[PDB]
C-alpha cells in the first residue's frame, strides 16, 4: 500500500464529494475521485471510458479537457502530479 | 485445384510398436516456402490405426532444437502415457509408451502439449490422428476405404509473414482472442480437391485451428449425416444442414455423391470475436469433391451403436470450475483487435454489450501497481496454471458432475478434460444438440455454464497428472488450465 498528501487543488476536488481528511491512502483517492466524476456526470453516457473535464476543476487539475479511463499509466501520472507520496 | 493429401495410415510392424519422429523441414504454401514441423513428416503426421483391447508401444523421437510433448487427445489411458510433469521429451530424446486401447471405435488425434508452447508448436505443423477400431464398427458396413470414401479432413488456419514463413506471436492480442489467420489448410493443402466414388463419402472432420472455430456445410446445401463425435459413434445418424466444430473436436459425417455435380465442403462465418474478418466474412471453401468412377464401399445405417444409460445424478461428487480472463487482458486485447481490422472485427457478436464507467474505473484502480503479467491473466478457479499443485483428486471408476462456468467473459472456451470420454448434460446453458449427446472430450463454454458427467478409469498421480484446459490454445498457454489426480479410494 501507499500513503499520500493531496496538493491543494486536488484536496479541494476531494472534499467537494465529502472527504474531510488531509492525508489519504491511494485506494482512498481513487475511490473519492471516481466518486467525483460519477457525481458530476463527467463521463459520456455512450462511451463511458471517456471523461470530459474541459470546463471543470478536474480539467485544471489534470491539465486536459479529456481523458480515457483505459490509458491507466497516463491517468496515474496525472494523479501523481498532484500528490505528495509520504513513503 | 491440388489433390487433397491423405495421412499415411500406420499399423504396427513385426514388433507391435509404432515409431514417430518429431522433425522439422519445409512445406510450400501458394508457392512460398515455409518452415514447418511434423510427425514422421514435413507436416502434420499420420493416422495411427489402433485396435481396441490390443496394446501397442510408441517410441517418440524428438528432432527439434527445442523440447515438446505428445498428448493423445481423446484417449482413455493413465496420466502416465501423457506424461505431464516430466512427461517432456528433450531434444534428440526418446520416450516410450504403451497404449492398451479400451474405448469404442473413434477418431482421436495427438498434438504437442506443453504449457506455454502448445500454441506455437501446433501452429508449426505438429498434429496427427488416431483411428480406433472395435469389432462393432467393422460389423457396421460404413465406408471403409481409407483415403477413398473414408477421408481424414484436418482443417486449420494459419497466417504467414512477408517471407512466406509461419507468423506466430503470443502477444497480448493472441493471448486474448487467439492466434488466427487468413489461409485455410485442409490436410495441409489450400483448397484441395478430392475424388470420391458415387455413393456415400465418410469424412472424419477435425478442427485443428488454434482459436478459429469452424462451421461445416456444403456449397450446394446437401445435408451432412453426423455419425460420430469425439469419442465414438452416435446411436443414430443426426442429419444436419451445418456442423459447427470447435478446436480439437472431431465429427465423422457422411455425405451423398450422385451426379458428376462437384461441390465443396465449406465453413460458414462464425459468431466469434475475430473470426469473421475477411476472408472468413463469407462462406469459405474447405475442399472440393469431384465424383468419378471409383469403387464405393459403405452405407448410411439407421442405427450405429448402443449407448449406455446415465447413472442417477445425485450423490455424484460435484466440482465447479469457473473460467476467468483477467479483465485487463480483455480490454487491451480488444483494443489491439479494434485497431488492426477496423470494426469489421467484432462483426457477428457486435451489439449492445458494454462496460460502465464504474467498471472502467475499478479496472483502473485495481492495477495500481501497473504489474499486469498477462501470462497468468487466464485462470480457472481464480489461479492460473502451476504444475506444482494438482487442483483436486477425483475418484477412479466413479461418476462425477463437473460444472464449468464461463460467466464474466464472452470468449469461446472449448474445454478439454484428459483421460476420459464424457457426456454433456448442459452445454453453455442449453441441453446438448442431438449429435453432441454422444461421447465427447470437449465442451462449449461461452459466457454461460456447462455440466458434464465424467468418469475416469485410469490412474494419474501428481507425477504424471491429468489436465483440464481451454483448447483455444493461447488461453491454455496463458494460464487457463489445471491439473488433477485419480486413484482407487483408500
Amino acid at each position: 500500500e501507499t500513503l499520500v498528501r493531496p496538493k491543494p487543488l486536488l484536496l479541494k476536488l476531494l472534499k467537494s464529494v465529502g472527504a474531510q481528511k488531509d492525508t489519504y491512502t491511494m485506494k482512498e483517492v481513487l475511490f473519492y475521485l471516481g466518486q467525483y466524476i460519477m457525481t458530476k456526470r463527467l463521463y459520456d453516457e455512450k462511451q463511458q471510458h471517456i471523461v470530459y473535464c474541459s470546463n471543470d476543476l478536474l480539467g485544471d487539475l489534470f491539465g486536459v479537457p479529456s481523458f480515457s479511463v483505459k490509458e491507466h499509466r497516463k491517468i496515474y501520472t496525472m494523479i501523481y502530479r498532484n500528490l505528495v507520496v509520504v513513503n | 485445384r491440388p489433390t487433397l493429401p491423405i495421412p499415411d495410415l500406420l499399423t504396427t510392424d513385426a514388433r507391435n510398436r509404432i515409431q514417430l519422429t518429431i522433425g522439422a523441414g519445409q512445406s510450400t504454401f501458394g508457392g512460398k516456402t515455409a518452415t514447418t514441423w511434423g510427425y514422421n513428416g514435413n507436416l502434420l503426421g499420420p493416422a495411427v490405426k489402433l485396435q481396441r483391447g490390443k496394446a501397442v508401444t510408441v517410441d517418440i523421437y524428438n528432432q527439434l532444437t527445442e523440447e515438446t510433448t505428445l498428448h493423445w487427445h481423446g484417449l482413455e489411458v493413465p496420466g502416465e502415457v501423457d506424461g505431464g510433469p516430466q512427461g517432456i521429451i528433450p531434444p534428440g530424446g526418446k520416450r516410450s509408451v504403451t497404449l492398451n486401447v479400451d474405448q469404442p471405435a473413434a477418431t482421436c488425434w495427438f498434438h504437442p502439449h506443453q504449457h506455454g508452447k502448445t500454441g506455437r508448436q501446433v501452429a508449426m505443423g505438429l498434429a496427427g490422428l488416431v483411428v480406433i477400431e472395435d469389432d462393432e464398427i467393422l460389423k457396421l458396413m460404413l465406408p471403409k476405404q481409407w483415403g477413398i470414401d473414408d477421408v481424414p479432413v484436418i482443417v486449420q488456419d494459419k497466417k504467414f509473414s512477408a517471407d512466406g514463413q509461419i507468423d506466430y506471436q503470443l502477444d497480448v492480442m493472441t493471448a486474448a482472442v487467439g492466434w488466427f489467420g487468413d489461409t485455410l489448410l485442409t490436410n495441409g493443402a489450400i483448397y484441395p480437391q478430392h475424388a470420391a466414388p458415387r455413393g456415400w463419402l465418410r469424412l472424419r472432420l477435425l478442427n485443428g485451428c488454434n482459436a478459429r472455430s469452424l462451421n461445416f456445410a456444403t456449397s450446394d446445401n446437401r445435408p451432412l449425416y453426423v455419425i460420430a463425435s469425439d469419442g465414438g459413434l452416435l446411436p443414430e445418424p443426426v442429419k444436419v444442414s451445418e456442423l459447427p466444430v470447435l478446436m480439437g473436436e472431431r465429427f465423422e459425417v457422411l455425405v451423398e455423391v450422385n451426379d458428376n455435380k462437384p461441390f465443396d465442403l465449406v465453413t460458414l462465418p462464425v459468431s466469434q470475436m475475430g473470426m469473421a474478418i475477411a476472408p472468413f466474412d463469407k462462406p469459405h471453401p474447405v475442399m472440393r469433391i469431384q465424383p468419378i468412377a471409383i469403387s464405393a464401399s459403405g452405407a448410411l445405417p439407421d442405427t450405429l451403436s448402443s449407448l449406455p444409460a446415465l447413472p442417477s445424478l445425485e450423490g455424484l461428487t460435484v466440482r465447479k470450475l469457473q473460467l476467468s480472463m483477467d479483465p485487463i487482458l480483455d480490454m487491451m486485447g480488444m483494443q489491439m483487435l479494434m485497431e488492426k481490422y477496423g470494426d469489421q472485427a467484432m462483426a457477428g457478436m457486435d451489439h449492445s454489450q458494454m462496460t460502465s464507467f464504474a467498471e472502467y474505473w475499478a479496472l483502473l484502480s485495481m492495477n495500481h501497481g501497473g504489474k499486469f503479467d498477462f501470462h497468468h491473466a487466464n485462470k480457472i478457479n481464480g489461479q492460473a496454471f502451476d504444475m506444482n499443485k494438482p487442483m483436486f483428486a477425483a475418484a477412479k471408476g466413479q461418476y462425477e458432475r463437473w460444472v464449468i462456468s464461463g460467466v464474466g467473459d464472452m470468449m469461446l472456451h472449448p474445454f478439454h478434460i484428459h483421460g476420459t470420454q464424457f457426456r454433456i448434460l448442459s452445454e453453455n446453458g442449453k441441453p446438448p444438440a442431438a449429435h453432441r449427446a454422444g461421447w465427447k472430450d470437449t465442451v462449449k463454454v461461452e459466457g454461460n455454464v456447462s455440466e458434464v458427467l465424467v468418469k475416469f478409469n485410469h490412474d494419474a498421480p501428481k507425477e504424471h497428472a491429468y489436465m483440464a484446459h481451454c483448447h483455444l490454445l493461447e488461453h491454455e498457454d496463458t494460464g487457463m488450465m489445471l491439473g488433477f489426480t485419480v486413484k482407487d479410494p483408500n
